[PDB]
């Protein structure tokens, strides 16, 4: 492994200089233990003040043992050099494997190491933070799987030879393994792959079913008795859906409210209006016409809090052109909260995004910036980190995707 | 003197050293510079160099009115040198300091000049002492004062130097800040003085002098706008100027000092003054003071009339935070461990939006306190809050945005944080149904707000100098005014709907405030939305009534 791979940055671009977030004494202590041990193993080294670069670090749990997560988003943006199977989403079962440890077998380009610099913060600015840089390929850096790619192909070659119908896609520190086998057979094959990797010195210390994923069809209410207010809600919703589905009409439904009525007045569904509603229920069954994925455009994920542990989400690239929609739910158990559910939702959506298109979406999070920045690590189990921003957009979007 | 290893320094890629010519100086300054530079050359701090050094940096000598000082202008060199790991900008907060029995302040004399400078970089520090006819060439061997790399490299060097002594003395706490060391311990005063002396000699072995006498600084310590006493801390005396006219700059310094005071003086209100500062024009122009700003400043003066202090931190005791309302959108808080012994205080008066409510602002205040607590103590405090579980739970449950509420105990201390009103979730039976609409001409700015009800009541009110949004709000307001205690309201305005559904209890606009007062006076209000220009029924009548005219 003596031969390091020369890594470059995009022309006219300097290394990352991101602020290290303040941490609790617990997390700092954990990071000090972890980095002490990593230093003893030659994985990282202490650096002097001539290194101006910096990358945020966090302590998570992923087990009871603390794990160290590095936010290489900026470095990833500033460093690039060099595929995704479309059949992965078709498979019945898909299992994710952590293969990040392998990266610590390969030395990092000496001239590039300074860009991986990070800081363990002190409490109350008592001392300057403890600064390190990486000597090996660090987890979370998009350069690591790229450099290790040949070795990975080498190790996986026999298994792929044995199992031609099994799909293996790599994203960052993760291996996605998809099969159409029965669940027991699937998990057995997964374990075989695990033991193969292990016996070839690749330590691997979460299974999905994309066969059930879909774009949620818009659902219209069903009532025994309709009030004026109900018909108003229905007409508003159908009007909203008319931007996406062209054949939707509301004339016969809105006709039932002609005049100036009290909101609570009970209105009988005439034959024509019920016909129109039925037709509108039928057109909402078929998928949208002209929506296609563009690999050159950013993926955008919006999320709405629905209450009672329910969260809706949409993935699109252009407005009103949803590539995917969904609804996430969590059993309360009194141990849950908004931040936990939102974090879990973000991770699930990101996973689905990776499986389907092979990249992470840009999130619009319905939460205050500082709150998210404070508590997002508490439930974060993934090794990757998507981009995100913070928004409002409450007013009608909730009840329509509801 | 090279026991201290040097930090390798490079120029920015593609840049060469500075060649700023030496400005002509008077004979006296030349003499002073010659003597000082001979004394520094004698100490090994600088060296005379050959003729083939192409680089130059202007040098000057002055004595601020007895002693002479050499100042070097390293601006060009600094612009041409690499970046370094940013030196500590943030200072420790006094409320975070753990009470020690013994405390010592060590000032390092000639800090920068005691640390060697990277060999290959010394040629770029070249400066010239002017001859009378036309000169003597010099270069630095140590960290120059005013150079870009000096603070960080001195910092690093000091850390590495301190590592062994700290290794052999884990019972001694050493803070490092600029050219100062702050040493604390719980040993007996005598053996504490002994440990201090050991540290002094150790530093002297690396070429770092410390105060030779009984250490020059004694309690209380004046430091970065703070007074550090043995058993307490406070802020240095805040003097608020009294002027007839106020400029932007004066107001900025005023809110600056008030901000500074707020960390220990409970009750400080800066909001109206910053509202005055909303004029982000030049700092020259005169800003007329609002009555609210006058009152605010007056109250601040009344608060600053009394001396206040804070206590130090004890890791064994719990961390507790309390929050009280200060009136219109302003909040104050106290962080303590002992019930009346405050670690520190603070404020929160951000709207972050045109409209909000008490519970939202309270939650935001809690957020700010949480962040600050993590920064200062490395932990989150327990919260004693003037709000009941039913209130907050209802709010965060109905709140469309995700929020994090800590474990807290309800302290009954008026004014309590409450929901002044709650919109209905279902339409109201028996209540009159107002279909409302507002319109405005986007050119003449003229408009009108109107309603039509199911009882057959219709009305239109004229409006001058307005916009469509404000007319929609105006229409909602009109429906509130002319209705009974219960009322259903239907609008086609997503804007107005969004403003009302957020359920604010305070606003920047007086119209929204009036609407709020009305909503409070009501018993049941249900707001419904319909798409405009869809001939819904009720909405079409008010549109035809008000949209065209
Ligand atoms: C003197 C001292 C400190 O002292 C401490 C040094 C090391 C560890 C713990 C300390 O303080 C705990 C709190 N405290 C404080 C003052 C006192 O008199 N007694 C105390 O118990 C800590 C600081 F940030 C100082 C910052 C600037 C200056 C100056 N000039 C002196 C400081
Ligand atoms: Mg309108």
């Amino acid at each position: 492994p003596i031969e390091t791979v020369p890594v470059k940055l995009k022309p006219g671009m300097d290394g990352p200089k991101v602020k290290q977030w303040p941490l609790t004494e617990e997390k700092i202590k954990a990071l000090v233990e972890i980095c002490t041990e990593m230093e003893k193993e030659g994985k990282i080294s202490k650096i002097g003040p001539e290194n101006p670069y910096n990358t945020p670090v966090f302590a998570i749990k992923k087990s009871t043992k603390w794990r160290k997560l590095v936010d290489f988003r900026e470095l990833n943006k500033r460093t690039q050099d060099f595929p995704h199977p479309a059949g992965l989403k078709k498979k019945k079962s898909v299992t994710v494997l952590d293969v990040g440890d392998a990266y610590f077998s390969v030395p990092l380009d000496e001239d590039f190491r300074k860009y991986t610099a990070f800081t363990i913060p002190s409490i109350n600015n008592e001392t300057p933070g403890i600064r390190y840089q990486y000597n090996v390929l660090p987890q979370g850096w998009k350069g690591s799987p790229a450099i290790f790619q040949s070795s990975m192909t080498k190790i996986l070659e026999p298994f792929k030879k044995q199992n031609p119908d099994i799909v293996i896609y790599q994203y960052m520190d993760d291996l996605y393994v998809g099969s159409d086998l029965e669940i027991g057979q699937h998990r057995t094959k997964i374990e075989e792959l695990r033991q193969h990797l292990l016996r070839w010195g690749l330590t691997t210390p979460y299974e999905l079913h994309p066969d059930k994923w879909t774009v949620q069809p818009i659902v219209l209410p069903e009532k025994d008795s309709w009030t004026v207010n109900d018909i108003q809600k229905l007409v508003g919703k159908l009007n909203w859906a008319s931007q996406i589905y062209p054949g939707i009409k509301v004339r016969q439904l809105s006709k039932l409210l002609r005049g100036t009525k009290a909101l609570t007045e009970v209105i009988p569904l005439t034959e024509e209006a019920e016909l129109e509603l039925a037709e509108n229920r039928e057109i909402l069954k078929e998928p949208v016409h002209g929506v296609y994925y563009d690999p050159s455009k950013d993926l955008i994920a919006e999320i709405q809090k629905q209450g009672q542990g329910q969260w809706t989400y949409q993935i699109y690239q252009e407005p009103f052109k949803n590539l995917k929609t969904g609804k996430y739910a969590r059993m309360r158990g009194a141990h849950t909260n908004d931040v936990k559910q939102l974090t879990e939702a973000v991770q699930k959506i990101t996973t689905e995004s990776i499986v389907i298109w092979g990249k992470t979406p840009k999130f619009k999070l319905p939460i205050q910036k500082e709150t998210w920045e404070t508590w997002w690590t508490e439930y974060w189990q993934a090794t990757w980190i998507p981009e995100w921003e913070f928004v409002n957009t409450p007013p009608l979007v909730k009840l329509w995707y509801q | 003197i090279s026991p201290i290893e040097t930090v390798p320094v490079k120029l920015k890629p593609g840049m060469d050293g500075p060649k700023v010519k030496q400005w002509p100086l008077t004979e006296e300054k030349i003499k002073a510079l010659v003597e000082i530079c001979t004394e520094m050359e004698k100490e090994g701090k600088i060296s005379k160099i050959g003729p083939e050094n192409p680089y130059n940096t202007p040098v000057f000598a002055i004595k601020k009115k007895t002693k002479w000082r050499k100042l070097v202008d390293f601006r060009e060199l600094n612009k041409r040198t690499q970046d370094f790991w940013e030196v500590q900008l943030g200072i420790p907060h006094p409320a975070g300091l753990k009470k020690k029995k013994s405390v010592t302040v060590l000032d390092v004399g000639d800090a920068y000049f005691s640390v060697p400078l990277d060999e290959d970089f010394r040629k770029y520090t070249a400066f010239t002492i002017p001859s009378i006819n036309n000169g003597i060439r010099y270069q630095y061997n140590v960290l120059p004062q005013g150079w870009k790399g000096s603070p960080a490299i001195f910092q690093s060097s000091m850390t590495k130097i301190l590592e062994p002594f700290a290794a052999q003395n884990p019972d001694i706490v050493i803070y490092q800040y600029m050219d100062d060391l702050y040493v604390g311990s719980d040993l007996e005063i005598g053996q504490h003085r002994t440990k201090i002396e050991e540290l002094r000699q150790h530093l002297l072995r690396w070429g770092l002098t410390t105060p030779d006498k009984k250490h020059q600084k004694e309690p209380p310590f004046l430091w970065m706008g703070y007074e550090l006493h043995p058993d307490k801390w406070t802020v240095q005396p805040i003097v608020l100027p009294e002027k007839d006219s106020w400029t932007v700059n004066d107001i900025q310094k005023l809110v600056g000092k008030l901000n500074w005071a707020s960390q220990i003086y409970p009750g400080i209100k800066v909001r109206q003054l910053s509202k005055l500062l909303r004029g982000t024009k030049a700092l020259t122009e005169v800003i007329p003071l609002t009555e609210e700003a006058e009152l605010e400043l007056a109250e601040n003066r009344e608060i600053l009339k009394e001396p206040v202090h804070g206590v130090y931190y004890d890791p064994s005791k719990d961390l507790i935070a309390e929050i009280q309302k200060q009136g219109q959108g302003q909040w104050t808080y106290q962080i303590y461990q002992e019930p009346f012994k405050n670690l520190k205080t603070g404020k929160y008066a951000r709207m972050r939006g045109a409209h909000t409510n008490d519970v939202k602002q309270l939650t935001e205040a809690v957020q700010k306190i949480t962040t600050e607590s993590i920064v200062i103590w490395g932990k989150t405090p327990k919260f004693k809050l003037p709000i009941q579980k039913e209130t907050w739970e209802t709010w965060w449950t109905e709140y469309w945005q995700a929020t994090w509420i800590p474990e807290w105990e309800f302290v009954n201390t008026p004014p309590l944080v409450k929901l002044w009103y709650q919109l209905e979730k279902e339409p109201i039976v028996g209540a009159e149904t107002f279909y409302v609409d507002g319109a405005a001409n986007r050119e003449t700015k003229l408009g009108k707000a109107g309603y039509v009800t199911n009882k057959g009541r219709q009305k239109v009110v004229p409006l001058t100098n307005t916009t469509n949004q404000k007319t929609e709000l105006q229409a909602i307001y009109l429906a509130l005014q002319d209705s009974g205690l219960e009322v259903n309201i239907v609008t086609d305005s997503q804007y107005a709907l969004g403003i009302i559904q957020a359920q604010p209890d305070k606003s920047e606009s007086e119209l929204v405030n009036q609407i709020i007062e009305q909503l409070i006076k009501k018993e049941k209000v249900y707001l419904a939305w319909v798409p405009a220009h869809k001939g819904i029924g009720g909405n079409e009548q008010v549109d035809k009534l008000v949209s065209a005219g």
